């Protein structure tokens, strides 16, 4: 730099030395000095193209967009026909917002120089963010063909194919990205996301952990890792993780929503309401958080804005119903609102097919269970499943029945889906149990389902339903012929994997069976 | 700025 | 404390408080009416706490016991400075720096008195004599710089700034003042660099943030200006001018509703402020809610009959209503 | 007696281009062209 300056003072009218000095300063980091120098250079000559290149480059480096646009256009006028400047200019365009012009200028750049993966990748990004997917994967394929190692393109294409659900393919692509780029953070994030979708968590948790290590400020990974970390079972370490994500950037409303959800799980309703209310006011339209807040408010009976709350929640649930994926309102909350029986039927169907899509990953074949009781020797196998075996209303309501069945003609199998707690309810069930099979030891749904299948059971009865503590995925497989709701929350799950509801003449008369999904079962009085 | 002088004198 | 050099009142002066120190010096001057610099401490306390004529009286006592101490004259001149008799302060500053020709702080006080009076060059000699006495008082060098800039002799004022800068690189104020110099000359990017350097060396130098955001919106680098202004607001929440600049940036960004909101905040902060009135009414009219545009314009025009921009806008509105005689008069 | 669900986005990626931005002057290779 000293030699540069000596030349500068030797001939002040000189130009090249100014630009080179500016390069030196840009290398050191004192960017504003560099901008000054480059402006001085172009002032001393409006023809020193590479100076314009450097000036526009460092301008977009510091996000001073419009001046960069002007400099790049001057460069183009001075030389119309090379790609790199077009790529930088178009990137500036896109980050400005003029997405269509970005598409156009990427197209110009690509046609100028063919063998150019980065314009491919960015152009496909802009296309996908514009909605025209059908060529996004095409451009990504062109790029990946040009360079197998271009990790960014791998991540984007795998993201698309995740949208299409080819999770085996997407996972392979993510693995490729990682082995290619062993410090790629977003790739870890997406891989952990799909692994969470894959239900297996230890590796997903580990991937989230490494992604956080490689990128400290990745609050999204906090949010997601907390999501998992409570998803297998609550550790309010997930809560403090949510708080971490909060404080790293308070604009992230989703973390507020999640922590408020955790609070309401704990039962500390007021400040959970406060956090929901916050998160909603941060982003005016956030459906699921708003409906959850409505549920919490109705818990504390705040009937302010009552009718309009009802009508807006009806609106948003209807909207999620004809766009037809996951309803905001939980099915249990649903019927405590004035929603159409068709609406709640649809919501139950949606949660059920969500269960079916979850079990579709393991994808087990059906079973040759039915058609005879000869092997059962006259005692058909009835199996009750419950996460509420113990200290819970159900046991406080059904503890008697099982053990005092008829041992002559039936055989009963309890299934404590929840882990035990040693309460005398469980012991009384244990003695009452003709057969008892704890299932807290089989976290994987398929293994438990096989355990059931050649438990040889025929008729299954569920206690939990769409309630907290329900691995209902079991009945989504339908290991046994006939599966029935009973003594559970009112309302059919409406997903065809089960068989029957239990009712009386008058609670579910024939004219209201239409509001349910499946058939009925009537009994003398109740 | 007054002095607030400190001196043995 | 007791039966010793009870400089504890000096310690409280360092704390800046008076009560225990004040009674302590009372008790001193009825136990050791021997030193008088303690009475100078008293006069000083009365000075900062605005106990003016008591400062004067104790200074006059200092004048009894040793009229040879220049610093009683210094304090008397300070008193005169905040009570008008600046010329007498100046001749006292003569007297003092004749008594102690190599005294610095007298130079500073008399330079302040001079710049109050209006003779620059005498103050120049004050500062320069200070410097030839001490080449390290970088703060007075920056004061030099401010005075010289006020005299528009830019380049050597900038040179003094730089000399201070290299004298103490960790210094902060000099950086901002240098940036002001560059902004005056026109090499804006150098100024932006300097102001960023200043705020980097201290995240508390509010006026630096003001200057930085100001020159950013000067060159239409909006978002950085927004960030700087918000930092300034966090550092000081409650004055209007920054709010007006921030809101103007908002409006020219496009966030017209936020511009309306922030103009409202600015106006409520400082009432007598025509420009926020005019700009707010512009934003309203461009938002369509006319019915209060003329109201705000009227408020502004009431505040200042001469505010031409408001006249033009209101006449434009009333042209829309067709009162062409009125609009023509307003244009005239 | 129930639990809710939380949405997670699918992040995009980006790609920069060259930024070195230097220049040189004497590219010729010159004779003396003397005598």
């Amino acid at each position: 730099k000293a030699c540069y300056l000596k030349a500068i003072e030797t001939q002040p009218n000189f130009a090249v030395a100014w630009s080179n000095l500016g390069c030196v300063f840009n290398a050191q980091g004192e960017i504003w000095l560099a901008i000054h120098h480059f402006e001085k250079a172009v002032t001393l000559d409006p023809n020193f193209l590479d100076a314009y290149i450097n000036l526009g480059n460092v301008l977009k480096e510091a996000r001073i967009f419009d001046r960069a646009v002007a400099a790049y256009l001057r460069a183009l006028s001075l030389s119309p026909n090379h790609a790199v400047v077009h790529g930088n200019l178009a990137c500036v365009y896109y980050e400005q917002g003029l997405i269509d012009l970005a598409i156009d200028t990427y197209r110009r750049a690509i046609e100028l120089q063919p063998h150019f993966p980065d314009a491919y990748c960015n152009l496909a990004n802009a296309l996908k963010e514009k909605g025209s997917v059908a060529e996004a994967e095409d451009c990504y394929n062109t790029a990946l063909r040009l360079c197998p190692t271009h990790a960014d393109s791998l991540n984007n294409l795998a993201n698309i194919k995740r949208e299409q659900g080819n999770i085996e393919e997407a996972v392979r692509l993510y693995r490729k990205a990682l082995e290619v780029f062993p410090e790629f953070a977003a790739a870890h994030s997406n891989l952990a996301s799909v692994l969470q979708q894959q239900g297996k968590l230890q590796e997903a948790l580990m991937h989230y952990k490494e992604a956080i290590r490689i990128s400290p400020t990745f609050a999204d990974a906090y949010s997601n890792m907390g999501n998992t970390l409570k998803e297998m079972q609550d550790v309010q370490g997930a809560l403090q993780c949510y708080t971490r994500a909060i404080q790293i950037n308070p604009a992230f409303a989703d973390a507020h929503s999640n922590l408020a959800s955790i609070h309401k799980d704990s039962g500390n309703i007021p400040e959970a309401i406060a956090s929901y209310r916050t998160a909603l006011k941060l982003k005016p339209d956030f459906p699921d958080a708003y409906c959850n807040l409505a549920h919490c408010l109705q818990i504390v009976c705040d009937w302010t804005d009552y009718d309009e709350r009802m009508k807006k929640l009806v609106s948003i649930v209807a909207d999620q119903l004809e766009k037809n994926r996951l309803p905001s309102v939980h099915p249990h909350h649903s019927m405590l609102y004035p929603l159409s029986h068709g609406f709640r039927k649809a919501i139950a169907e949606r949660h059920g097919n969500l269960c079916l899509d979850k079990i579709n990953v393991l994808h087990k074949p059906p079973y040759e269970h039915p058609k005879d009781l000869k092997l059962s020797d006259g005692r058909l196998r009835v199996g009750y499943v419950s996460s509420d075996f113990g200290n819970h209303p159900t046991s406080h309501l059904m503890q008697s029945i099982p053990g005092m069945h008829n041992p002559d003609k039936f055989e009963v199998f309890c299934y404590a889906l929840s882990p035990d707690d040693g309460t005398n309810f469980r012991v009384k069930v244990m003695a009452e149990a003709n057969h008892f099979i704890d299932l807290s030891q089989i976290p994987c749904n398929g293994k438990a389902a096989d355990r059931i299948h050649q438990d040889g059971i025929h008729i299954l009865v569920n206690m939990n339903g769409y309630t907290k503590g329900a691995r209902n995925e079991l009945f989504a497989l339908r290991p046994a012929p006939i599966q029935a709701m009973w003594l559970g929350y009112p309302g059919t799950s409406g997903a065809l994997f089960m068989d029957y509801i239990i009712t009386d003449q008058e609670t579910s008369p024939a004219e209201v069976a239409e509001q349910y999904s499946e058939k009925l079962a009537y009994m003398p009085h109740t | 700025e007054p002095i607030m002088s400190q001196g043995a004198a | 404390s007791f039966q010793g050099l009870m400089e504890l009142a000096h310690r409280e002066y360092q704390a800046g408080d008076f009560e225990a120190a004040e009674r302590h010096c009372m008790q001193l001057w009825r136990q050791e009416p021997d030193n008088t610099g303690v009475l100078l401490l008293l006069s000083s306390i009365h000075f900062e706490c605005r106990r003016l004529d008591r400062s004067a009286h104790f200074s006059t006592l200092a004048i009894k016991q040793n009229p040879l101490l220049a610093e009683a004259y210094s304090n008397l001149g300070n008193v005169y400075k905040e009570r008008g008799q600046l010329q007498e302060a100046i001749e006292h500053y003569r007297h003092a720096l004749r008594l102690k020709p190599d005294f610095i702080d007298g130079y500073i006080n008399l330079a302040a008195a001079l710049v109050a009076a209006g003779d620059m060059e005498g103050a120049v000699q004050a500062y320069v004599s200070a410097l030839q006495y001490n080449p390290d008082l970088y703060c007075v060098r920056s004061d030099l710089g401010n005075l010289l800039k006020a005299l528009g002799r830019l380049e050597e004022a900038k040179a003094c700034y730089l000399k201070a800068i290299e004298t103490q690189p960790n210094f902060a104020v000099a950086w901002s003042n240098l940036g002001c110099v560059f902004n005056a000359q026109g090499e804006i990017w150098l100024a932006i660099h300097h102001f960023e350097k200043a705020v980097t060396l201290d995240p508390n130098f509010l006026d630096a943030y003001i200057n930085l955001g100001n020159v950013l919106k000067e060159a239409r680098i909006f978002d950085r200006a927004v960030a700087a202004y918000l930092r300034a607001l966090s550092l000081s929440p409650n004055h209007a001018v920054v709010h007006g600049n921030l809101a103007c940036v908002y409006y020219e960004q496009g966030l017209i509703d936020l511009a309306i909101d922030t103009y409202r905040r600015a106006i409520e902060l400082q009432p007598h402020f025509p420009d926020a009135y005019c700009n707010l009414a512009n934003a309203l009219k461009e938002k369509g809610s006319v019915a209060e545009a003329e109201d705000c314009y009227n408020t502004a025009l009431r505040l200042c009959p001469t505010h031409a921009d408001s006249l033009n806008n209101l006449a434009n509105i009333k042209r829309e209503q067709g009162n062409i005689e009125e609009a023509v008069r307003l244009y005239r | 007696g129930a639990k809710a669900s939380v949405v997670d986005g699918t992040p995009l990626v980006a790609a920069p281009s060259l930024n070195a931005t230097t220049v040189v002057t004497t590219v010729y290779q010159e004779p003396i062209m003397s005598q």
